[PDB]
């Protein structure tokens, strides 16, 4: 049994990366961005179970990073595009984790169990990064009303203080391309609208009319503002 | 000796490993299915026990 728990130790370690292992295989029938993982049958169903709770944790790393590289690649300038370089940068921090453990697995003791504490944080970060792109899937929302849906996250994620520092992050990610939209048309009126990432649309005419489409982080008082 | 010190762990990180203790509402503290053993493999057991109870939670 150790050795059996270690290997599938390594073969989950690959699954958290994206690639697909040797003993669980990754196929998605749906889609949605997340992936099934199955699982083989073991010589001890036991930990055959207890492998397979750790499975809805690439299930949400495949979620969000699928998302923000189609986000990237069907090329726009909104506001969409720069949500998902807010969490790029997170997966950076993701990543490097599991390679200083690496160093570990060539001194190999490390568990089924101390593997499991790291990643009951890290299901943490990739299911609120997952719940927010399968919200972004429903809503297909563009401009400020990305703006205005990710000021209510800032409301609902509350609570858990960890979980309201990135919804916080990714409203000021999202505001920052947006209010310096709202600035370069202050000082000049230079309305540019690669997919209309502003509200505001140019018309004697006196025909600016804000749009209902889409609404700042605060509500219409300012738009009219 | 080992291999029950390599089946605590897996109760540990979840659900039951080299033996099926599974019956979460009729527990019988872990299977071993041997008596030829000593009666202290009875009340290792225990300790086992109250620790996956408390992690399905």
């Amino acid at each position: 049994l150790p050795s059996q728990e270690t290997c599938l130790v390594e073969d989950l370690l690959y699954i958290l990366i994206g690639v697909d292992g040797r003993y669980i295989s990754v196929q998605p029938l749906v889609g949605r961005q997340s992936r099934s993982f199955s699982v083989e049958q073991n010589l001890d169903s036991s930990v055959k179970e207890l492998v397979n709770r750790i499975l809805p944790v690439a299930t949400n790393y495949s979620t969000v990073t699928r998302f923000v590289e189609e986000n990237s690649s069907f090329e726009y300038g909104q506001v969409n595009h720069a949500l998902g370089a807010a969490m790029r940068t997170l997966g950076k921090e993701y990543m490097i984790l599991i390679s200083q453990l690496e160093h570990l697995q060539r001194q190999g003791l490390l568990s089924l169990q101390k593997l499991w504490f790291y990643i009951q944080p890290t299901l943490r970060t990739m299911e609120v990064l997952a719940s927010i792109a399968t919200s972004l899937n429903k809503g297909e929302c563009f401009g400020g009303a990305t703006l205005s849906l990710l000021h209510d996250r800032t409301f609902g994620y509350t609570g858990d203080s960890q979980a309201q520092e990135l919804c916080l992050y990714l409203t000021k990610a999202a505001s920052a391309p947006y209010f310096d939209i709202l600035e370069r048309w202050i000082y000049r009126g230079i309305i540019n609208d690669p997919y209309s990432e502003f509200m505001v649309e140019e018309h004697w005419d006196q025909r600016y009319t804000i749009v209902q489409q889409q609404i700042p982080s605060f509500l219409q008082k300012v738009a009219d503002k | 000796e080992t291999s029950l010190v390599r089946d605590l762990l897996y109760v540990f990180q979840g659900i039951d490993g080299k033996f099926v203790k599974m019956c979460n509402s009729e527990n019988c503290y872990k299977v071993d299915g041997k008596v030829a053993v000593s009666k202290s493999l009875k009340d290792i057991t225990s300790k086992l026990s109250e620790l996956g109870w408390l992690h399905n939670k």
